[PDB]
């Protein structure tokens, strides 16, 4: 995906691209309350004192 | 000991309980229908003032697939006898003062919840 998305402008490749395909999520103020949100992808997932190991999503 | 509304037999509304002067025994009655039946349990009203509710009879078996709920290994289920188990607190308002947790088995088809 980062690739592809690298060489946009070029050619046509947007966001609408990345929704589509399942990597990002729209989540609301009412829906963030059952998710477990994460920071960052590589710190906080890699082995460690085991905290929740269970996160669903991550901010960008 | 807690005490049931028990319906009517033919217009199901409420029955009234009732004091037989008669034969001495304990009725409930109908206020729109003539209902009569004799009484088994001997109990009105009960009111538990401590509120000692077990708080395990309210959590589900439905918490286990959390996804923002903890999970330790050290507090394995005792029927299966699977690692993985959730734990959290009361998670009920008017909680008098204890954070004492509630153990789950998190396994499908156990659903079983414990304290420690
Ligand atoms: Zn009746
Ligand atoms: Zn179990």
């Amino acid at each position: 995906h980062i690739d592809q998305l690298k060489e946009r402008e070029y050619n046509n490749y947007s966001w609408q691209d990345l929704v589509a395909s399942g990597v990002v999520e729209y989540i609301d103020t009412l829906e963030e309350e059952t998710v477990m949100l994460a920071m960052t992808p590589d710190d906080l997932q890699e082995k460690e004192v085991a905290y929740c190991s269970t996160y669903t999503h991550c901010e960008i | 000991g807690f005490v049931g509304i028990r319906f009517c037999q033919e217009c199901n509304n409420m029955l009234y309980p009732k004091e037989d002067k008669e034969n001495r025994i304990l009725l409930y009655a109908c206020r729109n229908c003539d209902y009569q039946q004799e009484a088994d349990n001997s109990c009105i009203y009960v009111n538990k003032i401590t509120h000692e509710v077990d708080e395990l009879t309210q959590i589900i078996a439905d918490v286990s697939q959390d996804p923002t709920l903890p999970r330790t290994e050290d507090h394995p289920c005792q029927k299966c006898g699977h690692k993985e188990a959730v734990f959290f607190q009361s998670h009920s308002a008017r909680a008098e003062d204890a954070m004492r947790l509630y153990y789950v088995c998190t396994a499908p088809h156990c659903g079983h919840r414990w304290t420690e």
